[PDB]
């Protein structure tokens, strides 16, 4: 529950210190931006 | 503009808000546009 | 301007040195503001 909980409002940030929120969409957008597919790409979908 | 690309209208992102971009080809034309108009005063002199 | 970015001045940065930096930018206004000269020179012989 810890690590998902972290996971789902945090991202990645609590796995290097303290947890950072983030809105969930924008962060898969930083995700889609890691497998290189431009962060817009996400937004313009995100109900899909 | 330096920091910033575009795609697609101010319908599709959920969330999307109002906000300036400030784009600094602008003013460096804009000191261009009245270094001119200076310009056509002066050669209206003579 | 097209290879590089920015932040603060030379007070901070231990061992920075001074190179004059290309606007590729301002040729393509100087360029403009001769062929813009020729048009002002012109205005004047009719
Ligand atoms: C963010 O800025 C946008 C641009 O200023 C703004 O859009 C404008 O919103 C108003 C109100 O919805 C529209 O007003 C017109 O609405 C209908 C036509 O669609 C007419 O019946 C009205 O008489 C009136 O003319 C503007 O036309 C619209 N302009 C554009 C380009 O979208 C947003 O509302 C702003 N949003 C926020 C959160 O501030
Ligand atoms: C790179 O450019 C720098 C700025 O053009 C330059 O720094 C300047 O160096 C001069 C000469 O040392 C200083 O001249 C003044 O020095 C003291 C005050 O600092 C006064 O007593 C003197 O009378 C004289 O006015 C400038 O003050 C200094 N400017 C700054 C902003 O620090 C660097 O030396 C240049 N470096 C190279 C490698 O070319
Ligand atoms: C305008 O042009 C004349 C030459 O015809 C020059 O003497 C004068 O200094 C110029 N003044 C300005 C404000 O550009
Ligand atoms: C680099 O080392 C030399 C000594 O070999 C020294 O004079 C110089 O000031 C040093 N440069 C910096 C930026 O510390
Ligand atoms: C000067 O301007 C006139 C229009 O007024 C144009 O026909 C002519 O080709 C121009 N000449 C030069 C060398 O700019």
């Amino acid at each position: 529950s810890a690590l998902l909980a972290g996971t789902i409002t945090s991202g990645w940030t609590f796995g290097a210190g303290a947890a950072l929120q983030i809105p969930f969409a924008m962060q898969m957008a930083y995700r889609f931006n890691g497998i290189g597919v431009t962060q817009n790409v996400l937004y313009e979908n995100q109900k899909l | 503009t330096d920091n910033t690309f575009v795609s697609g209208n101010c319908d599709v992102v959920i969330g999307i808000v109002n906000n300036t971009v400030y784009d600094p080809l602008q003013p460096e034309l804009d000191s261009f546009k009245e270094e001119l108009d200076k310009y056509f005063k002066n050669h209206t002199s003579p």
